[PDB]
């Protein structure tokens, strides 16, 4: 069905009405999500279908109908946008200067924004444009707030 | 059965709402793909 380039709402109806699981970024002909939101099963997109191609839990990463094609990074230094999607509400860009995440295998980019749980697969972006990761999978702080991982894959 | 829907471009926005703070956390990555916090 529809393949342009853009960011898309994942949806269910298994549960009561149409609730919104998730987001996620079509570039170059190749759906790109959360692992937690599909949990690697098929999409529907209008008539078609999109089989997952490559994923991975540990990343909380998953592309279907071709590999992984997000490549941009987090320079460390400048503000980045959140391209917000929320459930029932519409898409929305929030600027923020991302914080640290330190991690025995280095540190990563963490956005300090928090939206629901059905926001998770929303591309966050460089000053270009570029998709630098997705929001979703972070920790959640003494406060009760969520702070997300700037989450990018590896293009092949 | 999932199903997707187009919500728009992926494009920058100049004079955006600018919001948020950047914390540094200490923290763990697990073998679920789970973030925790050190301290
Ligand atoms: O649940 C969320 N994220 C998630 C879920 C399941 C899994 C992972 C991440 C990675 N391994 C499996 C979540 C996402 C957002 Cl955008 C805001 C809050 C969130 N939240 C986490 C706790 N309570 C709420």
């Amino acid at each position: 069905g529809e393949t342009t380039d853009g960011v898309y709402r994942v949806m269910t109806r298994r549960l009561l009405g149409s609730t919104q699981v998730g987001v996620g970024v079509m570039q170059e002909g190749v759906f790109h999500t959360m692992w937690h939101v599909t949990k690697g099963a098929a999409l529907r997109s209008g008539e078609g279908r999109l089989d997952p191609y490559w994923g991975d839990v540990k990343q909380d990463l998953v592309s279907y109908c071709g590999p992984w094609k997000l490549d941009a990074a987090w320079d460390g230094l400048s503000e980045v946008q959140l391209l917000a999607v929320p459930p029932g509400e519409r898409a929305k860009n929030i600027q923020t200067l991302p914080g640290i995440f330190k991690t025995k295998d280095g540190d990563i980019g963490a956005v300090a924004l928090d939206y629901p749980a059905g926001t998770s697969g929303s591309p966050i972006l460089d000053k270009c444009g570029r998709v630098i990761g997705l929001y979703g999978n972070g920790v959640v702080i003494k406060n009760g707030s969520y702070v997300s991982a700037i989450t990018q894959g590896k293009r092949e | 059965d999932m199903y997707i829907e187009r919500a728009g471009d992926i494009t920058w926005e100049k004079d955006a709402e600018v919001t948020g703070n950047s914390p540094r956390l200490d923290v763990a990555l697990d073998e679920s793909g789970d973030f925790s916090l050190v301290e």
